RNA sequence: GGGUUCUAACUCAGGUAUAACAAUACCGAGGACAAUGUAUGGUGGGUAGUUUGACUGGGGCGGUCUCCUCCUAAAGAGUAACGGAGGAGUACGAAGGUGCGCUCAGAACGGUCGGAAAUCGUUCAUAGAGUAUAAAGGCAAAAGCGCGCUUAACUGCGAGACCCACAAGUCGAGCAGGUACGAAAGUAGGUCUUAGUGAUCCGGUGGUUCUGUAUGGAAGGGCCAU
RNA sequence: AAUUCCUUGUCAGGUAAGUUCUGACCUGCACGAAUGGCAUAAUGAUGGCAGCGCUGUCUCCAGCAGAGACUCAGUGAAAUCGAAAUCGCAGUGAAGAUGCUGUGUACCCGCGGCUAGACGGAAAGACCCCGUGAACCUUUACUACAGCUUUACAUUGAAC
RNA sequence: UUUAUUAAAAACACAGCACUCUGCAAACACGAAAGUGGACGUAUAGGGUGUGAUGCCUGCCCGGUGCUGGAAGGUUAAUU
RNA sequence: GGCUCAAACUAGGAGCCGAAGCUGCGGAUUUGAAACUUGUUUUCAAGUGGUAGGGGAGCGUUGUGUAAGCCUGUGAAGGUGUGUCGUAAGGCAUGCUGGAGGUAUCACAAGAGCGAAUGCUGACGUGAGUAACGAUAAUGCGAGUGAAAAGCUCGCACGCCGGAAGAUCAAGGGUUCCAGUCCAACGUUAAUCGGGGCUGGGUGAGUCGACCCCUAAGGCGAGGCCGAAAGGCGUAGUCG
RNA sequence: CCACUGUCGUUGAAAAGCCAGGGGAUGACUUGUGGAUAGGGGUGAAAGGCUAAUCAAACUCGGUGACAGCUGGUUCUCCCCGAAAGCUAUUUAGGUAGCGCCUCGGACGAAUACCAUUGGGGGUAGAGCACUGUUUCGGCACCGAUGCAAACUCCGAAUACCGAUGAGUAAUAUCCGGGAGACACACGGCGGGUGCUAACGUCCGUCGUGGAGAGG
RNA sequence: GCUUCGGGGAGGCGGCAAUAUCCUGUGAUCCGGAGAUUUCUGAAUGGGGAAACCCACUUACCAUAAGGUAGGUAUCUUGUACAAGAAGCGAACGAGGGGAAGUGAAACAUCUCAGUACCCUUAGGAAAAGACAUCAAAUGAGAUUCCCCAAGUAGCGGCGAGCGAACGGGGAGAAGCCGAUUAAUGCUAAUGUAGAAGAACAGCGUGGGAAAGCUGACCGUAGUAGGUGAUAGUCCUGUAUUCGAAACAUUAGCGUUAACAUAUUAAGUAGGGCGGGACACGAGAAAUCCUGUCUGAAGAUGGGGGGACCAUCCUCCAAGGCUAAAUACUCCUGACUGACCGAUAGUGAACCAGUACCGUGAGGGAAAGGCGAAAAGAACCCCUGUGAGGGGAGUGAAAUAGAACCUGAAACCGUGUGCGUACAAGCAGUAGGAGCCUCAAUUUAUUGGGGUGACUGCGUACCUUUUGUAUAAUGGGUCAGCGACUUAUAUUCUGUAGCAAGGUUAACCGUUUAGGGGAGCCGUAGGGAAACCGAGUCUUAAUAGGGCGUCUAG
């Protein structure tokens, strides 16, 4: 792996970029599909831990558009994305 | 338990994208005065990775 | 900021006792030296670990190794040889942009020094010149030569193509912003073009809210330029 | 010349004839004075050359003696070995053929000899090249270290 | 004297010669050090190096690299 | 070979021979195509040389389950023949040998397949009944014993060594020493013989040697010195 | 005690000897017994000699199954397809990697190939002297006759290549992914360079065959 | 082999390997517990030494001769010249002191290998560690150790090759103390070290032999055991089940005794300079830990840490000592198991093996199993040398089962029969093909099967390596046996199966392939260096343009 018979290998030749943040660790992403597996109204960042949704490690997460949700949800301290927010409240729910 | 280790200097280089990898490009380290301000400005940002590279960049990087 | 002296540390592979070796005591001789530990500069084939390229009508020796031009190259492209010939590793704030203007080399004739050939006048003269430089291809709307004003040798980019294993390389109309010249339509993202070049890592510098290991900073890192 | 390439240098001697030898010349490719120079009696299983004697060294080999070889009896190896019904020649052909083509020759099988071939046997050529092979040796290659040496601090103090 | 097993020599050694080091806990060598050899010796001795009986002898060069002496100047470590 | 109005050459012409090419006939197989539709059937078309290599489908072997099954002294495995079947790897049946195990089928797992590696181990060939039988000091004959005598014993003669090839030790060995008995193997042949097999026997010391007393080189070394540890050195001594 | 010459022996009687000769033989001699020096160490009247038939670094065990881009070998069967010996890069050149070429799967479906007609650009073969050179003769550098040239061209094909349209035939072309192998090529034609229009020579280009293909 | 205490009940004096003398119900052999004896060497210990030997001194006693019996006599450590210890050996695992190189980096020096191999010291059934001068930064937790994750992540790194956490989560185990020490002694309970009983089958045929066949029974808390003349629940030994201990060991509980220990809050300490080392972390912006050297505090109004550093906040009190479990291992004891081997395998070693043999030595290191059910192992005769070897006889189911003994392959070497072959040139065959020989049918030479192969055509082995090999290139004397793409984990793709916008648990628990365990992983969203935003997002002054995405199955 990573040996090209003696020419200064593609990664070689290209330049580093980029720094690992700590903070991308510990978001997590929600997906408004996975909701279901919560237990209750209130979806929090501890509810989504008990769920299963995001690990136990992560510190705070976003509820982002990419499935649909069933029922009416209240959102304390997750941040939600505008078509998620729309959606949240089209299906009755509210974010605080 | 034994597992495939990880290239670390080309996890340095690619990043993985959602169809395949992307990448600076070289050529803008240093010695740039005499290079004309159109290869200063398309060698700044990313490229993909050539998809003859691609099996090579995926043996390299088997995790990310 | 140095020498001299002293003795008490320390030394004796000195003497006398302690049977002996050693130590101990005393005496004697040295003495803050020497010697040793740590640190540090020199020296050091005494010893170790290694390196000491490839191509090549065998190898060595010699030459060559990247880039540009012509030919080889078989009228698209490409195409080899230690095949035949030459260049490059720069230059220039004008030798760049624009508007305006101009036309060369040679020959003949006349004319002070002044001729084969200086400058002046006349007549022929698609270029037999010039083009910063090698060669090739180009060049009259001159791409050649002058003058005025200038900084487009701009910033963000770029439809689309050439070329290409990749990494690279090349051309590019158009769009936005800020200009330079022009009365304007416009032209300008360096130079007639093709050589004048070197990845990554590492380190420096000018910027930047991106990050900032409890928090606020900072350090360090990232991004842009170099 | 233990040194001279050209070179068998030249001249002299020695032989009938001497690229060697001896003497001399000096044009020393490229002698030379303790990596000693030039000599030197004695000495050397040392090198070169020349003689006497002596000879089977040779012309040119002959005869004889013993030990093998040869035959019989007993005992009984070796290396090698794809398989063999294993000839010549001129061609051909991975380029030097018992084996292929054409052709010639040849009844089957021993024994004593022989070594021209079987690119005969033996040893995965030591020459040569190659391998980002090894070793050991060298040095003003690189990088280190031992050793030696410098200074600072410590052991380590007093007085003028 | 020597290449035990293809080289016995012109090679090595050698008495002799020179240079140089070494004042004694010598220089030098083994060793991590203690302890040893040198040597129960002491510069007419011991070590290293070269040369190699003897006869006649051994010329010039101190630029280079060593060695020895010197310290005016320049540079120069840890340290502070 | 042989060939001359050719069996040479030039120019035509007509026949024929000639390949794994083409056609005929039979069979298998890959892909694609119309259908009772998974090879359920009949065909059709185009294919089917092959190294490196890619893809597909299977055979056999050991073992586990199936299996407390099934087979097997009315003869298992194995060995050796024969017949028979399949494209093959291979299957099946059966004669003989053998004498106690084997394994259908479908799955499952592999120490799963050998001609080569100057492969490894054992066995056995070729060379070949060939070389050789180990100092050229040498043997002849008569008796005896014996299954058998060149070689053993006895005798006569001959030859060899005799600063040894005789004798005494040490070292080293360890019974080889002596007798009786045997001859398979060993002895480079034979052997009745032997340093071979077997069974018995044999080595007697105050004076010879060792031990012992003494010490050399050199070891070890109360304490002592040194050293990460291990250890190194060394005094008195104690060994040698 | 040595080891100078020769013969023999060289699957030896012998992993260094025998025979005939040879050297030293009171010395820097030979030899017995015991002891010391140990591996980057010893010892060496110095040959890299010797250190147990082992020496430019002993032997044994361990690290250890060292590493080996090298050589060898790699074991049952049948069916389908089927290369390369090129380019680029490389402390590369007999290794390897991307691309090319093979295979399998999937997607797509004529976008592909052949031919006819047709739109293009060219500077080759040929030819020629208009330029750059070179050349001979005549008249007088210029005029006229006359040759030649990879790096000369006033010219200039055939093929080839890039497009368009159209029929027929064809197990096409393209893209995404799984697995490779190969990167020593050879000869015969054609066009050349090199060589000597030498080479079963060498280096390219292009076709065929071999490679990997039997049959006549 | 002696004594004794238990067990047991008819044979026995260990094996090759029998024979002899004998022993044994007055209880032997044998098995288990205890005891007695226990030469010499060896830590070897009275001194020495070439191990299994040499030489002593001394106390008491005996003997009267030249000796005997019973002791004592090493060294070092700790206690008052006296008592108690130690020493040496031996599997792995622990802790500690030293510490390579081959190799990888396609060279090599940093780095890797690896703190590995090895050397050395020294424990215990475990060791070490361990109770916060620890993390965390959340709503805080609450010692150490081990496992699954986190994660091949964050980082380190000639930023190469490589190296590689932590926080935190799920588990195992949980414990905290100020002596959680060691060693004896006595009771109590349990275990171990010999043992005991243990059901149920007959007939018939075959056969050398029955356990197999046929018919019919029986036991089962005992039915897939090992044997027995072939295959047995009912023949034996066993198995299910139920049970024994005079003696001694071990484990646990209680009591007593004697040895050691029993801090009282911690200064040459923390910190610092220099040089190194350890931390995933190679000096790096380098925290933290260790210390060779040189220094050097504050001391609860104080100090350590929170990854340069400062402030704030949080947390915790070093410089005293201890502490079980969960974890590591096998020289070994018992039980049980195996899609492990079956004599070239499996240990080197199935057998007189660490032997023979090789080496001075360290060390290296084989080969070698099978008669038969029972030895019934062949009386006797014959040939022969009273030899080997054989033939009869006999035994046995079988003797080409006869001891080199089951089976008995191949190479290799013979004997017999049939055909061919001594005028003909070569990979030895193949395609034809005459003749002969031989079996079977057939009405009788006509076919078919088998052996041979005159003569004719064609035809230069195999492997490897190559552009190309009959090559005079490689390899193979032959046969037989063995001999090379594996295993673990990670990952990607394909097939298949289950579930499906979801899928799946790991360690562990478990009466254990079940069930539980959701920690975690993958998928469901991307863009961007990142903050951040999100079907978008990045770049930009730009809403322009452009990049990467969207426009489903895991």
């Amino acid at each position: 792996a990573g040996f090209e018979g003696g020419q200064t290998p593609l990664y070689r030749r290209l330049p580093k970029f980029g720094f690992t943040s700590k903070m991308a660790m510990t978001t997590a992403e929600v997906r408004l599909s996975e909701l279901n597996k919560v237990e209750g109204d209130v979806i929090s960042v501890a509810t989504l831990k008990t769920a299963n949704i995001i690990r136990h490690d992560m510190k705070r997460a976003r509820i982002i558009l990419s499935g649909d949700v069933t029922k009416a949800y209240t959102f304390q301290g997750v941040k939600v994305t505008k078509g998620a927010k729309q959606a949240i409240e089209a299906a009755g729910g509210s974010i605080e | 338990k034994v597992k495939m280790k990880t290239k670390s200097g080309a996890a340095k280089r690619f990043k993985r994208t959602a169809n395949g990898f992307k990448r600076k490009q070289a050529f803008k380290s240093h010695i740039l005065t005499k290079k004309s301000s159109k290869r200063i400005r398309q060698l700044r940002g990313l490229k993909m990775v050539d998809k003859s590279d691609e099996a090579a960049v995926r043996r390299m990087c088997p995790y990310i």
